[PDB]
């Protein structure tokens, strides 16, 4: 209505740009070195952990079995 | 008689909306006394309806036993079985009330075509809500799919400049994906001869069969609850769609992939289910390390929210898919609590502060806590809900989705807690710049919060609060439902 | 291998299913049954996080 | 008023009377919630034995916490498509 | 008389926070200060019930979790741990209350200020009083909450707004872990319950327990701003000085130390996390006394003691004497909220409002009563024998050699570097604020005045504390054989008898030889032999000054390589992925793709009699070919869309 | 042990030992090539 | 001397976006005229691709000194402390323990601290005192 927001002509300029970064975009090799990393070696990086350890955990009320505290004292001496 | 009311009533209430508009056409100037005060006599009518539909179920609610195993208020109403269980009752219940919250939403920031407006939006309303009482895959994919005919044409009728761009993405993007689910719908009609959830709950099939129809599903679920990397859709329709497109897209559709994964994938693919566990894991945990990042490089208001909504909607999966009560009770609570802190949070940013300035780009505005003290008082409330403080219901979801994955998978579910950490970075960090330093000099000094725009903050913080303290509302219901989902064998 | 050739050499499910009769052999792609043997379910989810131990 | 459970194992049924099938899953369910009901009266205990022995717990309390701990990995909702769906003499 | 003491500042602050309009400015200061003296009152009568007359109580008002096994209530115990906490917190904050009614006279928002005061209060009480860890949890994040709005409650200056944000993200850094450590506490025990989860302490296993308490250790390291998250502890400056005077004294600092004393009975089955707590202490210990010596700023001085003092109660921790860590915290509360009020009051008496050292000297006659609170404090703070410092800091420090390890040895010399130290900053606190030549304008000198009543009597409340509390509060803590049941010190940890026996005469005097001897000598050196402190000199120690008065580095080391890397971890998702591959692999991807194909096509559709008369023809070689050589036409017609 | 990872895969016949003959690749793509080069350079 | 912050690129090609040089705008001079007098900038001054991380909101670069300075300080502190302890733990040159460490009769308290058998006893004893 009365235009209350006192727009910025260099403010549309970066929203618009902002907006259509994907217009730009060059699959060159180094953004396929951080697709890779994103995309593959992550994924792949929680990959092992998530089936390395998956089955291998029993922790429920996982019990002591071995001591923890020194009985008998050497000293250095 | 809850299905049969409900159907009737709205195509009834339609019809009554359809004919008084439209037959002030004719060949006569529109002088009339239904669209004096932009059409408040067709709009209060549509406001109603959505108030009713809610009296609907309650009038079912209160003959819902909390204690009985199986599906309750089992109808056939044309040819299709309807059923009500614990789950199904309080999404359900959620869906109503952001119907009127919808409405009430855009009553006053529309151009015109209120009277279809306010169709669509009960369209909408009630599809999302007959998709949760449904007993086979086959009606579950109609009402799954039945939404993209009102939600293409309200978001391409009522949107931003870009509404074309994201009118396309809503439509392509839930049909090119939905259709892999029709596939694996298919499978199941061909080799069982049946659809319907308790028959096929109990048939097991092969090792091969049950991975090509897990894919087959989890492809159409991936998709309508944004996950990495599929979730390019989702930031593109919120920042177009119009305020009551926004309450109802991330406040019930998305909840629907969620409920998708309690009906279609853990009773009748259990097996399945434990093999791929791993694997929704790194891609959900992804998703939620990812769209926390992401969020904090980008500059539009409503968009900022919009990857908001995909991490609390991460928790969500990881919880689900955890075989445990713990994780399954906490990814429904989130769900519910997701359900009105999200549509909460367009109404500030893509329905207070745009509906007043126009603009949606985070550089304009900062120090709006000078002017405007009520907005920001609601700003902070539900930028802390939004991040897991431990008397919003958020906590409840987010503690228990995060405690279910640690029972399931102790040490790749502990990255799970970075929900806790990410979420407070990128949230607070709008909440920070909107409420600091000296008021923004590009922005006049216009009316603060009015009545209507209080009453929904108050009437969606509200619920959130006494889920959060008081959760065992929605526990107790969920208890003996949620139960059944898990599949163990201890000997 | 499709499903109709399978059903014709009754590796269908024409006559429905029963839980008394558990296959030890494997069943086939299409096949499906009420309930299963143990020892298969161990070879495939494996022993650990809820299936025998915990 | 207070309805019961009708026990009844899986193997004595055939899953085709859907009727007995409901039966079968659901007394499995409602023996599992008792289970739950009864580690939360042995740590009820474990909580008062606690407090009121004080230095004392590690031997006023020490069969109820050694039996809490080996009920605990159990005594939770495991669900019946575990047992409904699988055969363990096989 | 439980209920009274927990939920009445909650009260408090939501009278002002909403009722504030309607009742005025004073009346609206003067009813919050009225709900905490409430607290005050009722904590005191817990007090002689609790720890003299055996007495617990707890109010269980309903339930908050029933998911199967894991029950969680909304409880509130107040057992004897709890109320020695309840001390510092109720009366400090009281005290600051009182404080801040003549402090912020002048601020425009004061029915704010004391709306989220009093709420900070009231966080602080129920992560003190919950019965459960959950109900800890519910506390435990409110500090941050409520300290996030006081660090920026001037949120139109940038630099304390930019404060606020940083003060909240990185303790949620801290309740990142305390989350994951809850978890694995509902993993192995079934529950979060204090009295369920301790009882199991001897029947669990080791790394179940080291990895629980790691967790907590981590969250602690944020909150008691230890070494490696201690960032936040200097940028909260930016607050008003009571929220200085509350945060640093008995409340969101120090709630750190009191989640490691709670969990005594699980940390003490596992000696790796107490060797871990130990090592954070010396070192957080030796550090901030060293930046402490070059700063130039009253505030950031006493911000720096706190974490130097914060660092004795870890190391005594990590000596399994709990009773030590808790009974020196008490006693800091006192001897520390004194300093920042007395600063506060140093620095509203002068005119100009400065805050730098360097524009001060020769104030002790113009206002010999804020000189005379700081002097007391400074002593306690020295732990001169005779003063309440003395009793707890001293004996921590004893039996850092008192436990007679190689880890012990080492964080002894850090220990006694820092117990150095204290006496080396606060001697130049004083000397350079009140035994030196004016450096401020003439004009200040002739209005440097006292200030008014209500702004001096907390000061002398605590000023009092500060000399005899430590002496009557010691045989309740630290006394031979009391019963402590709530802090479990395992029978094979219990070297109080060594520390108090086998100690040579040196080092029980040593501490205070060199603190006297170094205190003198540097007054010395200042008083007539200034030429020597110019720094600018010896690029050797320009460079070490340069060092010690960034801090370590650690401050910018944190902001340009982790902050900045990581939000650009953040912008190459967001370029690379998000508007990248994802997009390639979608809408605009496909766009050139559709567009690409589609022209191929249209060019076919052309009204001509011989081109559909070859296709049709060619279409014959399908029934020709041997029906394997499909994939093979396939494959070429897909070359020919080229 | 190995990993437990789902099987998408339909259903094949599978020819077990001692059957599939194998096939002359030598021959048989020199049929494609003398085959396929007759007809686009007749054309 | 006064480095831009890490991860600011030289060289971007952003169809017709104009091309400038980024520009810190924290270290601008506050005594100076702006429009955007909290943010330091003019009204209508063209913006960076990358502005978020150069304009006030973010985070504070401090440039003191060479971040390659700042580690070879950082870690120079820290080498004198690990030179310090290591010195000591290769001669033990740290005092030895002027008794025995306490004793407990009962066999050290093993039935007091959950020890139900003779079999466990050295499970949860504590240190024995052998002079019962
Ligand atoms: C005036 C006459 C009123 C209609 C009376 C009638 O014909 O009864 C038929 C049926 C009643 O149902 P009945 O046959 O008794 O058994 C239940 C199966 N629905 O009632 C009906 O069949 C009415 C069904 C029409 C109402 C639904 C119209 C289409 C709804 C589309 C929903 C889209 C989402 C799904
Ligand atoms: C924002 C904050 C978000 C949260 C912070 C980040 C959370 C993830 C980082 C911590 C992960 C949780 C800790 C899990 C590792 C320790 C768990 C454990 O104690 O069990 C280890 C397990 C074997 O069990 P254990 O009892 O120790 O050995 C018995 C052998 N008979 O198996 C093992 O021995 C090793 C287990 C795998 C070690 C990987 C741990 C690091 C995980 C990093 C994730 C990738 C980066
Ligand atoms: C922001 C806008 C304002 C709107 C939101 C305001 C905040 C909401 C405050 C209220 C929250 C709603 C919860 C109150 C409803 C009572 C819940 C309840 O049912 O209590 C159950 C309790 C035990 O259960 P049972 O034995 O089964 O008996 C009930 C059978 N009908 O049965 C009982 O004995 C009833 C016990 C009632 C206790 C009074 C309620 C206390 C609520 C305040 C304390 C909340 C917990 C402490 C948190 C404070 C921070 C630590
Ligand atoms: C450890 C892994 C690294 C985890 C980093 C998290 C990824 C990046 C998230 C930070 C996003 C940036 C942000 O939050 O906003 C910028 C804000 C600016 O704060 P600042 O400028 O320093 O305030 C000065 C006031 N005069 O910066 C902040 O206030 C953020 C506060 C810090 C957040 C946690 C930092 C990591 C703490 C662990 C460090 C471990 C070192 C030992
Ligand atoms: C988050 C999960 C782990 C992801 C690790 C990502 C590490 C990485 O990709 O580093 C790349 C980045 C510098 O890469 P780049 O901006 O392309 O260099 C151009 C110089 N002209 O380097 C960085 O941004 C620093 C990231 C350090 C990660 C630890
Ligand atoms: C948002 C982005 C989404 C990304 C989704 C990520 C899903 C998780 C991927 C796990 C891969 C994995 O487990 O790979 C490993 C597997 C297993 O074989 P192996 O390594 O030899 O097993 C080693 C067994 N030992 C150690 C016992 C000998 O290898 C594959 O056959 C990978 C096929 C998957 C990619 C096609
Ligand atoms: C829940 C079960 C519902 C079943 C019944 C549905 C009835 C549909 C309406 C028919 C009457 C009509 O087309 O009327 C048109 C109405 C009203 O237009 P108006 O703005 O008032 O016109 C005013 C004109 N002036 C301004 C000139 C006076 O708008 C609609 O199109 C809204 C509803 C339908 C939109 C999407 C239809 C596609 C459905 C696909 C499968 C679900
Ligand atoms: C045990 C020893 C404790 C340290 C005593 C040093 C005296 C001091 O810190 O002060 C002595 C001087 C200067 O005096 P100032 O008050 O720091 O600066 C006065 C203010 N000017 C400079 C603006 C006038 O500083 C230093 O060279 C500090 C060196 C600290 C690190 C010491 C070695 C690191 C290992
Ligand atoms: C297996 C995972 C399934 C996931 C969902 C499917 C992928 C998402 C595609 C959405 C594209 C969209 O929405 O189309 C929108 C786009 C372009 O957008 P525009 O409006 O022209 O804007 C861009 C304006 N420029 C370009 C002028 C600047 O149009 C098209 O290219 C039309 C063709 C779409 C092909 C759809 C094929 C689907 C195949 C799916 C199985 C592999
Ligand atoms: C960071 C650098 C700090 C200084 C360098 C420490 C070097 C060193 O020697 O530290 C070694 C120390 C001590 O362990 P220990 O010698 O086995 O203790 C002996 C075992 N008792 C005590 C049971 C007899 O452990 C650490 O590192 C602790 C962690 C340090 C902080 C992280």
């Amino acid at each position: 209505g009365p235009h209350l927001l006192r727009e910025d002509a260099s403010f549309q300029r970066y929203g618009q740009l902002r907006d259509n970064l994907a217009t730009y975009w060059k699959f060159n090799r180094k953004a396929a070195r951080n697709v890779f990393i994103f995309l593959v070696a992550v994924p792949a990086g929680l990959g092992y952990l998530a089936y390395n350890y998956e089955g291998k955990t029993p922790f429920v009320g996982k019990r002591r079995t071995e001591p923890i505290f020194e009985q008998d004292y050497v000293p250095r001496k | 008689m809850l299905v049969q009311n409900l159907i009737i009533f709205n195509i009834i209430g339609i019809v009554l909306l359809v004919l008084l508009n439209n037959n002030n056409n004719g060949i006569l100037n529109k002088k009339s006394l239904l669209t004096i005060k932009n059409e408040l006599k067709l709009k209060q009518i549509g406001l109603i309806i959505s108030i009713i539909n809610i009296l609907i179920i309650i009038e079912n609610w209160i003959g819902f036993n909390s204690n009985y195993y199986g599906f309750q208020n089992i109808e056939r109403f044309l040819n299709i079985y309807w059923g009500i269980d614990g789950i199904s009752l309080l999404l359900v219940l959620l869906t109503l009330i952001l119907g009127p919250i919808a409405i009430l939403s855009n009553w006053k920031n529309l151009k015109g075509y209120y009277t279809y407006y306010v169709i669509s939006i009960n369209m909408l309303v009630i599809l999302m809500a007959l998709n949760f009482i449904c007993l086979d895959l086959v009606s579950f994919y109609i009402l799954f799919e039945s939404t993209l005919a009102p939600l293409f044409l309200l978001i391409g009728i009522y949107g931003a400049n870009n509404k074309n761009k994201a009118a396309y993405y809503v439509l392509i993007y839930t049909l090119a994906s939905s259709l892999f689910m029709l596939l694996s719908i298919v499978i199941y009609y061909i080799i069982i001869n049946s659809t319907d959830y308790i028959y096929i709950n109990n048939i097991i099939l092969s090792i091969n069969l049950q991975s090509l129809l897990f894919i087959g599903i989890i492809i159409g679920i991936a998709v309508k609850t944004p996950l990495m990397p599929v979730h390019t859709w989702l930031p593109t329709v919120h920042s177009e769609s119009p305020l009551g497109g926004s309450i109802l897209l991330a406040g019930v559709i998305l909840k629907l992939a969620i409920y998708g994964v309690i009906r279609l994938l853990l009773p009748n693919l259990s097996e399945i289910s434990m093999m791929f566990t791993p694997i929704i894991y790194i891609i959900s945990i992804l998703t939620l390390i990812y769209s926390s990042l992401i969020t904090l490089k980008q500059t539009d208001l409503k968009v900022i929210i919009a990857y908001s909504s995909i991490s609390h909607l991460a928790v969500c999966m990881i919880g689900i898919f955890a075989n445990n009560l713990i994780g399954i009770n906490g990814s429904l609570i989130l769900c519910l609590a997701h359900g009105f802190v999200s549509p909460a949070l367009f109404i500030l940013v893509g329905g207070i502060l745009y509906d007043r300035y126009h603009n949606r780009l985070i550089n304009y505005y900062q120090g709006l806590s000078t002017f405007m003290p009520i907005f920001s008082i609601y700003l902070v409330v539900f930028s802390f809900c939004n991040t897991g403080t431990p008397l919003s219901g958020n906590f409840v979801g987010e503690f228990l989705s995060i405690t279910g994955a640690v029972i399931r998978h102790p040490i790749i579910g502990s990255l799970t807690a970075a929900s806790v950490l990410l979420s407070a970075c990128y949230q607070m960090k709008l909440t920070n710049r909107l409420t600091g330093s000296v008021f923004s000099q590009y922005l006049h000094i216009t009316n603060d919060v009015t009545n209507r725009e209080i009453f929904l903050l108050n009437w969606l913080l509200i619920p959130t609060i006494i889920i959060g303290i008081y959760p065992s509302f929605v526990t107790n219901i969920l208890n003996l439902a949620s139960s059944t989902l898990i599949y163990s064998v201890l000997i | 291998n499709s499903y109709r050739a399978a059903l014709e050499a009754g590796n269908g499910n024409e006559g429905g299913f029963d839980n008394k009769v558990i296959k030890t052999e494997r069943q086939g792609f299409w096949e499906g049954v009420y309930r299963r043997p143990l020892s298969q379910t161990v070879e495939d989810l494996g022993e650990g996080r809820g299936i025998i131990t915990q | 008023d207070h309805v019961r459970s009708p026990n009844v194992s899986f193997d004595d049924i055939d899953y085709n009377n859907s009727q007995d099938l409901h039966n079968a899953q659901e007394s499995l369910l409602r023996e599992q919630w008792i289970r739950v009901s009864a580690l939360k009266v042995c740590r009820k205990a474990l909580e008062s034995c606690y407090k009121t022995s004080g230095p004392n717990h590690y031997e006023d309390c020490r069969e109820i916490a050694e039996k809490y701990l080996n009920m605990l990995p159990d005594h939770r909702i495991q669900g019946f498509l575990g047992y409904q769906k699988n055969d363990p003499s096989k | 008389m439980i209920l009274l003491c927990i939920f009445t500042p909650f009260l408090g602050s939501l009278i002002s926070g909403f009722f504030g309009r309607y009742i005025g400015v004073n009346s609206s200061k003067w009813i919050v200060c009225l709900s905490i003296f409430v607290s005050v009152v009722s904590t005191y009568i817990l007090f002689i019930d609790v720890i003299f007359n055996e007495i617990e109580y707890t109010y269980n008002i309903m339930n908050w979790l029933n998911v199967e096994y894991l029950v969680v209530d909304w409880s509130f115990t107040i057992d004897k741990l709890s109320v020695s906490m309840l001390v510092p917190v109720v009366t400090v904050s009281f005290l600051v209350h009182l404080y801040s009614v003549s402090y912020m006279s002048h601020d425009p928002h004061q029915q704010r200020f004391f709306s989220y005061l009093s709420m900070f209060t009231f966080a602080m009480i129920v992560l003190v009083t919950g019965d459960n860890y959950l109900i800890l949890f519910v506390g435990w994040e409110f500090i941050g909450v409520a300290s996030y709005l006081l660090i920026s409650f001037w949120f139109t200056r940038f630099n304390a707004v930019k404060s606020g944000l940083s003060a909240l993200l990185i303790n949620r850094f801290g309740d990142a872990l305390l989350v994951l450590g809850l978890s694995y506490l509902v993993l192995v025990t079934g529950s979060v319950n204090y009295n369920t989860v301790f009882a199991l302490g001897s029947y669990l296993d080791v790394n179940m327990i080291t990895v629980i308490l790691i967790c907590f250790l981590v969250a602690s390291m944020a909150k008691s701003a230890q070494l490696g998250l201690h960032s936040w502890l200097l940028l909260a400056m930016e607050g008003p000085t009571p929220v200085s005077s509350l945060l640093h004294a008995a409340c969101l600092v120090i709630a750190g130390v009191f989640l490691l004393m709670r969990s005594s009975p699980l940390l003490e089955y596992t000696p790796i996390v107490l060797l871990l707590i130990l090592w954070l202490g010396g070192l957080s210990t030796l550090i901030s006394g060293l930046i402490a010596m070059v700063s130039n700023d009253i505030k950031k001085i006493i911000a720096l003691s706190t974490m130097s003092q914060v660092g004795i109660m870890m190391i005594a921790i990590g000596v399994s004497c709990y009773n030590l860590a808790l009974f020196h915290l008490i006693c800091h509360s006192f001897f520390k909220a004194l300093l920042f009020m007395s600063a506060g009051s140093v620095i509203h008496s002068i005119i100009s409002e400065y805050q730098d050292i360097r524009m001060y000297g020769g104030f002790r006659q113009f206002i010999p009563l804020a000189y005379t609170c700081i002097f007391i404090a400074s002593l306690s703070l020295m732990a001169i024998p005779g003063l309440t410092g003395f009793y707890s800091k001293d004996i921590i420090i004893e039996s850092m050699y008192g436990e007679y390890t190689f880890s012990g040895f080492i964080i002894y010399w850090f220990a006694l570097i820092s117990a150095t130290c204290t006496s080396l900053y606060s001697i130049r606190l004083i000397y350079y604020t009140f035994l030196n030549n004016p450096n401020s304008p003439k004009y200040i000198y002739i209005n440097l005045k006292e200030n008014d009543i209500v702004l001096i009597t907390p000061m002398i409340i605590l000023t009092i504390l500060s000399i005899f509390g430590g002496y009557l509060l010691r045989d309740i803590y630290l006394g031979m054989g009391s019963p402590f049941n709530e802090l479990f010190i395992h029978p094979n940890n219990l070297s109080l008898i060594e520390t108090e026996f086998s100690l040579p005469s040196i080092l029980k005097v040593l501490p205070l030889i060199t603190g006297l001897g170094g205190g003198l000598i540097l007054l010395l050196i200042y008083e007539f032999n200034y030429s020597l402190f110019l720094v600018y000199n010896n690029k050797n120690l320009s460079k070490l000054y340069s060092f010690f008065n960034q801090k370590i580095m650690f401050d910018q080391l944190l902001n340009n390589l982790i902050l900045r890397s990581g939000l650009n971890i953040g912008w190459l998702l967001n370029v690379h992925i998000d508007r990248g591959i994802l997009q390639l692999f979608g809408p605009l991807g496909l766009w050139k793709l559709s567009t690409f194909i589609s022209s191929k096509l249209n060019k076919l559709v052309f009204l001509n009699i011989g081109f559909i008369l070859e296709i049709i023809v060619l279409s014959w070689l399908l029934i020709v070919f041997k029906v394997s050589l499909l994939k093979y036409i396939l494959l070429l017609i897909i070359f020919i869309i080229l | 042990e190995q990993f437990h990872l789902p099987q998408p895969f339909w259903p094949t016949t599978k020819t077990k030992e001692g059957e599939y003959v194998p096939k002359d690749s030598i021959r048989e793509a020199s049929k494609v090539f003398i085959g396929s080069g007759v007809l686009l350079g007749g054309m | 001397k006064s480095f831009l912050p890490h991860f600011i690129p030289k060289n971007y090609s952003y169809g017709d976006y104009p091309r400038l040089k980024p520009e810190n705008l924290q270290k601008r001079d506050p005594y100076l005229k702006y429009d955007d007098q909290a943010n330091k900038r003019n009204f209508n001054e063209p913006l960076h691709p990358q502005q978020d991380d150069l304009d006030m909101w973010a985070p504070d670069h401090f440039d003191f000194v060479q971040d390659s300075i700042a580690l070879k300080w950082f870690g120079t502190f820290f080498g004198v402390l690990a030179v310090f302890s290591s010195v000591i733990y290769i001669g033990g040159l740290y005092p030895e323990k002027p008794a025995n460490p306490r004793n407990y009769p009962f066999s050290g308290l093993a039935k007091d601290l959950g020890a139900s058998s003779e079999e466990d006893t050295l499970l949860y004893a504590a240190k024995i005192d052998k002079s019962i």
